[PDB]
């Protein structure tokens, strides 16, 4: 009779589906072509209290490791210089993905009509807040205990200087919250996390460990335990709308668009950060990509949803074709524009060129020689008066920015895709790098009006832009970004000014 | 003075806005601004790098003036132009539902934003419109999304093909 | 194997040697403070501020933003990912808000977790101690099961009212506070059900099904206007600030506080019910924690904004007037519940005084902050009309 | 410097290489389970048992010991560091006891810390929410401050009663439990004072000084026999098991539970006081926690000892009888407290119902375990005669 | 008002002193010659709840580091074999010191009459419980994840086989609880903790790190934070009796007896564990001991208690003279009796012998030559039939156990002290190694009747004792103890049985 008794989460969750009630205006406030099933269920039976507890336990182990042992081992310092820089980008860029995912799932929570589906999205809303604070903590920790705090300590504002940031906001910010809630869900859960994010998070802990970084594995491995639950949400989105006629009409189109959007950015960027932002290599991007996208995702994961009308993205073939040299094509551009970043970059060393050539036949004859020339031109030395961008100008190799994906491309030099489509519309010029992004713009002109760095910086001298956007170190003179990762001979704002580099919009050449 | 966040163009508009001390005048300037500088249908791209910022500064002035001039009922239910918000919302949605194609629908939605974006129309009605108009627009646009060849789509959009390159 | 196959740069001799050799002699910058450019609200920058402020990638055209340019991808039609157009309120900087309790994710789940584990211990001590024996049966089966139970739907609706804000909030600090205000509401709704589930285990015949509480909420009279108000606040409000403001600084501040504190918290003890007050203690703790954040955002930041103070107060006064009527109606209908109590439980004077406590606290904590001219006796008189 | 001057063997290339070279190919024993030789109380050995059982270096001459030989250094006179002579009870193994809650230090402070922090949050909300407005002034300034405060000296005395057991306990599992039982008691006493200190902060003329409540305890009538039973359990008992048994399975189970649960926890609510019950909720959660440990030691282990079952039950029945008298007396004196309550607060029918709740729960939870034949009616009457 | 209000520990502790009340039998239940003033205060104003919180926070970090990062780094394995073994003794031996400290402080809590002093000892009671479980956790963790669990997994029973354990119980068990409460307080706090334990805990984390062990530092550094609190208790114990006339008559003799008792064991044992149980050295023990005992404790610490009549131990100079070679002398015995331990020992390698000679001139000519002689003879090879105990017998070097300290000593071989006093009393022989211990026994014969290993094992064959006391590894054949730390050629019970080693009571040689 007086036996110690209590109540658990599942016991309360049993009645959660009944919490919602009917009334005329009980409907999503967001535009959508789909209808989410009113009796959709969720995989995990959680309530606020239990959610907090399981997450609190993870924080304990994580922060305990970071504040105690890892700090005592000077783990924040004993990491390869190139990797310390790579994490400035990796952690802050992923941070924004985590952040926008909060808003995105708040939007899905609004979309779902079944109490259980709302609750599933709700747990993700809280998880993405945790992940935002976690990625933030990684930069916070490396800034406080690492070899180079610059960039780690102000990325939220210094990332605005460079072009790589624009593409990140497309796939991990706007792509997550702007559009049909279902389209957003595909970018976030069905494609983003399932195809790239989750495999990426794990991969990063491996590359991190290999390069001496035990900070990232501690945090990211914890982030990973939460992501295993976010898969259920993405899968549940498709289930909730499969019994609706609209699905057969629009689902595969939103998915294909979502797939191309995500891949377009991560195919070249992830491989770039992995192979060029590390000393010790874990695996060639070419094989990693094919396993992630073609096999795991585009085969296993996608196949399971065939029973819901889901098909393999029609652009998958093109994606593979353009994928091979993509990241290599991009690093040339990222290094050439190194003064616009918030991180230090390094030319491939002798050993690395062998690895690249060994894993990518033909790399040396193209990229290898180019880097060797830039080195000869003094790209690493501050008194050289040389920046790779100048080389692109001298050899008439214009760099364009895709109006849709924001991904930088140089068709006249790339070994990969060399397509370029230029249109004039109502007094504005537009440059596209592929047939999928071009269709997106033609069909949805008003969704893609993002001004590119050349448009914004047109007629502006390089050093003035860097200075205005706070791209300097605490001494107020040395640049945050560097063309090498050594501790001496760091470029200053004055070294940049002397180059007298003035941006120009490459599209203005067209008549 | 040609900065990203601070420049002569922005300063000039701040001064211009400082002289909008009447609701009707301020509201009219805001709508005109939107027709001239926003969306792919803008009359010109001359303020491309600063229009987003200037538009917000213009909105602030209209908002402040509207709150001072309107009684509580009108602030909640009328547009800055004195129209009844519900009527405008319903009338626009009705037109959207009568739209024959995706080309007609996009003009309706886009034009609605240009003319009624807060602080012209009360946010409650405006976002309810986004909800309804956006739905139809997408339904029309996403149907057989890939059927039209790019060659033909460029013509439908009416772009001037300047340059084409292919390996 | 004992050592494993994967070599780690931190411990592998060969790799570590390579890493150490490439290291600089000292940090390439002595400014090791992430978020150093953030204006501190207090003496020194807090962890809360560093890990949160400016996480939102807003451009300068959204008050306070540090980025530039339009969004990369917008909604069909052109609607921006985030924009000034989603709320009537204006400000010099959307990043000014600060949760006075400085709650980022870690401290937040830590505290709730402590409350969860303690709640579980409490229930096991309560059931093992047989304290249920002294609880009045009628209060338990009628008022806790049906009426307290029906209130779970009120809290659930207020929770859902936050969905659009979680998506539209114009800054990181406001989004995190809003997320937490909403999460605490769903928690309370779940604690009401938790209690009903607990009672069903220690009290034979007690049905934990939500059918009865839900029928009370959807079709009863006592909560009719309350439900009508919640349905409006949740689904008829498309402005994220009108939603949060009206919910926390109007409806929940008057109706919510009256029901939780002046009815159940106040009367349960008179029927030998220490069970319900345990959970209401959590609800009130949550209410007071949220109040601080609600006041900082709407009064300290917006209502006192250096450039839009007058405008924002005008708007909030408008909202207060808009939602005060439906709130008085909710309270008015709720008055009907007093006639259901056993004779002698309480009287008109006690009820009136308790009503004045809620209204006076509301005037002090909210109305007065925006110069809303509330008439306390007129408000109470209007509510008392509901006494059957 | 950035790298520091101290070289660590786990990360230093040279040192680590030397260490790795000296390592065996695989562990020199596959049994990686510390405490593997301990007899599991449950399905599998718990972390609680592994880290606790056999920490006490007892020799085999102390039932259960695994060591051998006399102690290395004893008291002047020859008294052993630990010995069978420190308690009447006998057993086949002093390490048999098991805390049902499996509390070692870590989980113990984790739980109390959560309670401390939630307590802080509760008070901040309570004061901000102005809930004090609905509390009865007389109940506050007279029954909470004077009579509830006085009871803190009761719990405090019970706390101290554990000092000797902390020194004489014959096993680790029993020492840890005893320690926690006592620490929770001082916690309650400190919580009673915390409430008085809180009231002092939000109630302008409230005095937190223990002067009033202390004088009530030392020279009052309400707790006279209560204090007499406390001074005895604490300083007159020299047998650590008698002290723990008599305090938890007799006195506090009767007097203590009646005062905490049946008087303040039952009446405070009627005066618009949800504050006091917030703390009594803790004291009760604690009481029920300690009860499982008390039962497992004196009943499951000693009372039902495979060899001294009869013997121990006789000794505990003796102690029960020995202390059931001072306990019943303490209750009687407490009865005179109702007279000071406002008219209509409670009737004799309610108290009799409450008294039987305490007595019946006692018989079902303790008395019946050692075959102590207690008469519910006579006990209730002897106590009820104090009105 | 309604401003958020609460109450802290200090505000409640403000009235803690008034919690105690007067009454006839309100006095200590333990025999004592002193009177602790009932107006004594404590340094820290804690209440049970705040105490738990500050400790809970420490556990968080500690366990978080252990379960997460440290485990991910395989910290339990990458430790030098010699150190893995040394931690079996260090952790388990200190564990009993932590455990008896619970009872000791419980006895001191009963002794104190002032509520605050009682509260001070109480906080320590709980701390010592935490330390017991912390030391337990170290063995638990090395057993779970280490290179050799044997010993770590069962030290609580396997430690009873060897002689080093007897002396540990004298200083850290019986010394802490048997005698005048004040005497125990001096063994525990004034000497044990202030002079040895505290400096030792920190030192151990230093030797641990040098040998690759990051587990112990994570735990021991946490224990240290608590110990900085117990200093106040020992100090307050003296302040509580300084006014009692008995103090001037007894304090200094109890202290001197306490000093000798503690140093008698730790002087040789700690130096041995540090220098012989490690590969990488941190500092010579001669240097360490002098700083700890003479400079820090016997000088500064003790010096500050002078105002309370406390004088430097009269046996101090004696302790310094017997110290120099003490640890070196003892390792010879510990290794010669290696089959009686629960850990594996190693002889000094070439680099170490050079280190010993450099730091202890003359070391090689005595200890070095002996070790090389034993090794060439095959003391490490189970097929040799040789155990160093035989060499002691052959060369007529009897090994005795001090009746008081239980410390093993060999006066005919020792390079350190070589005094020996043998007495007979009522049919029993007694062996003493110093003049202070001899007095203790002469004045208090009934306090010291501990049987030594030769007395208990007299006439028993070595392998039988080991088998009976479970000195075997999982396979039931291989010994836990070993004369080397390599993974091959481990001695078995059979290898020992064949030696036909039978214990004899060495004192009977005098008849
Ligand atoms: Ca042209
Ligand atoms: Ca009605
Ligand atoms: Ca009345
Ligand atoms: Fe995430
Ligand atoms: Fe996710
Ligand atoms: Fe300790
Ligand atoms: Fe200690």
């Amino acid at each position: 009779n007086r036996a110690p008794t209590s109540v658990n989460a599942q016991e309360v969750h049993r009645w959660l589906q009944s919490f919602n009630w009917d009334f005329k205006n009980n409907r999503t406030k967001y535009a959508t072509k789909y209808k989410m099933a009113n009796e959709t269920k969720e995989q995990f039976k959680l309530i606020a209290k239990e959610y907090a507890r399981m997450e609190a336990v993870k924080d304990e182990r994580q922060f305990g490791s970071l504040q105690d042992a890892l700090t005592r081992l000077n783990a924040g310092v004993r990491v390869h210089p190139k990797w310390n820089e790579t994490m400035k980008v990796v952690s802050n860029f992923l941070e924004v993905g985590e952040y926008n995912a909060i808003a995105a799932t708040g939007m899905l929570w609004d979309s779902a009509q079944a109490a259980e589906q709302k609750n599933g999205y709700l747990a993700q809303v809280l998880d993405e807040i945790r992940h935002t604070h976690q990625c933030a903590y990684v930069n916070y920790y490396f800034a406080k205990n690492g070899q180079d705090p610059a960039g780690h300590n102000d990325a939220r504002r210094t990332r605005t200087i460079g072009p790589l940031w624009k593409g990140m906001k497309r796939v991990f910010s706007d792509g997550f919250i702007s559009g049909d809630a279902v389209e957003c869900s595909l970018n976030l859960q069905l494609v983003g996390e399932a195809c790239f994010t989750n495999p990426l998070i794990v991969a990063v802990t491996e590359w991190a460990a290999a390069n001496g970084d035990e900070i990232t594995p501690t945090v990211f491995l914890s982030i990973e335990t939460d992501e295993l639950r976010h898969m259920a949400n993405g899968y549940q989105t498709v289930v909730s709308i499969a019994n609706d006629p609209a699905s057969a009409k629009y689902l595969n189109t939103d998915l294909n668009n979502a797939f191309w959007t995500q891949q377009k950015y991560f195919t070249p960027v992830l491989g770039m950060l992995f192979e060029y932002g590390s000393k010790f290599k874990v695996e060639p991007w070419v094989k990693t990509w094919d396993r992630w996208v073609y096999e795991d995702w585009g085969g296993i994961w996608i196949g399971r949803l065939g029973k819901y009308g889901v098909e393999s993205p029609r652009s998958l073939k093109d994606a593979k074709q353009d994928a091979y040299w993509a990241h290599h094509d991009l690093y040339l551009l990222a290094y050439a524009l190194w003064p616009t970043g918030f991180f230090r970059l390094a030319l491939p060393d002798q050993e690395e060129m062998e690895w690249f050539e060994a894993n990518y036949p033909g790399w040396y004859d193209h990229y290898g020689k180019i880097y060797e020339e830039w080195r000869a031109r003094g790209c690493e030395d501050p008194s050289s008066g040389f920046i790779p961008l100048m080389w692109f100008i001298e050899n008439n190799h214009p760099i364009y920015i895709d109006r849709v994906s924001q991904v930088p491309f140089c068709p006249s030099l790339a070994k990969g895709a060399s397509t370029l489509r230029v249109h004039e519309y109502n007094g504005e010029m537009h440059t596209f790098s592929d047939q999928w992004g071009e269709r997106m713009w033609l069909a949805e002109p008003e969704r893609y009006e993002c001004q590119n760095i050349f448009e914004q910086y047109e007629g502006r001298e390089l050093s003035e832009v860097i200075a205005e956007l706070h791209g300097l170190r605490s001494d107020g003179k040395t640049l945050i970004a560097q063309p090498h990762v050594r501790g001496d001979k760091l470029w200053t704002l004055d070294d940049i000014k002397r180059l007298n580099c003035v941006f120009k919009n490459p599209v203005k050449a067209f008549n | 003075k040609l900065g990203i966040h601070s420049n002569d163009t922005r300063d000039a508009w701040v001064n211009k806005i400082a002289q909008l001390n009447t609701l009707e005048k301020a509201a009219e300037m805001l709508k005109q601004f939107r027709m001239d500088h926003t969306t792919p249908f803008r009359n010109s791209y001359e303020l491309d790098n600063d229009y987003l910022w200037i538009e917000a500064k213009l909105e602030e002035k209209v908002a402040v003036l509207k709150a001072r001039a309107f009684n509580e009922v009108d602030f909640r239910h009328k547009t800055a132009f004195g129209e009844d918000a519900k009527s405008v919302l319903d009338g626009t949605v009705a037109k959207m539902n009568a739209a024959k194609d995706k080309w007609e629908a996009e003009k309706i939605h886009i034009g609605f934003r240009q003319a009624y974006k807060p602080p012209i129309m009360p946010v409650n009605y405006f976002l309810d419109g986004e909800r309804q108009l956006g739905t139809r627009l997408m339904e029309l646009r996403n149907l057989n999304y890939y059927d039209t060849p790019l060659e033909e789509l460029r013509k439908q959009r009416g772009v001037r093909v300047v340059h084409l390159q292919s390996p | 194997s004992m050592l494993g196959e994967r070599r780690r740069g931190l411990t592998d001799p060969e790799m570590a040697a390579v890493i150490l050799k490439a290291l600089p002699e000292a940090p390439l910058d002595g400014n090791n403070k992430m978020g150093y450019f953030v204006t501190p609200r207090w003496k020194r920058l807090t962890e809360y501020e560093a890990l949160t402020v400016y996480a939102q990638p807003n451009a300068d055209w959204i008050a306070g933003g540090l980025d530039w340019g339009d969004w990369t991808q917008k909604f069909h039609g052109g609607r921006p990912s985030w924009g000034n157009e989603t709320t009537e309120l204006r400000t010099v900087d959307w990043f000014k808000h600060r949760d006075p309790l400085r709650r980022w994710h870690a401290p937040y789940v830590k505290d709730k977790a402590e409350e969860w584990r303690y709640t579980d211990r409490f229930l096991q001590g309560y059931s093992a101690d047989g304290q249920i024996r002294a609880m009045n049966p009628t209060w338990r089966d009628e008022f806790i099961n049906r009426y307290w139970g029906a209130f779970l739907f009120n809290e659930y609706g207020l929770f859902n009212a936050h969905s659009q804000g979680a998506r539209e909030a114009l800054s990181d600090v406001t989004r995190v506070s809003l997320a937490f205000w909403g999460f605490d509401k769903i928690d309370i709704a779940q604690m009401i059900q938790l209690e009903r589930g607990f009672l069903a285990k220690i009290v034979p015949g007690f049905d934990e099904s939500t059918a009865v509480p839900k029928a009370e909420w959807t079709n009863g009279e006592v909560y009719k206007s309350a439900r009508l108000a919640v349905e409006g606040l949740w689904q008829e409000v498309f402005d994220w600030n009108e939603s949060a403001f009206s919910v926390h600084a109007v409806y929940d501040a008057l109706f919510g506080q009256f029901v939780r504190r002046e009815f159940f918290q106040r009367l349960a003890p008179r029927f030998g019910d220490n069970l319900t007050p345990f959970f209401i203690n959590q609800a009130q703790t949550y209410f007071q924690i949220a109040k601080q954040g609600v006041q900082d955002l709407y009064y300290n930041c917006l209502g006192d904004d250096p450039e839009f103070s007058d405008y924002n107060r005008t708007v909030m006064r408008n909202w207060t007037g808009k939602w005060l009527e439906p709130t008085i109606a909710a309270l008015r209908d709720f008055m009907g519940l007093f006639a259901k109590l056993p004779a002698g439980t309480t009287d008109k004077e006690e009820i009136t005084a308790s009503l004045y406590r809620v209204v006076d606290d509301w005037i002090e904590d909210y109305a007065s902050r925006i110069d809303f001219k509330a008439d306390r006796d007129q408000i109470v008189k209007a509510v008392l009309a509901g006494l059957k």
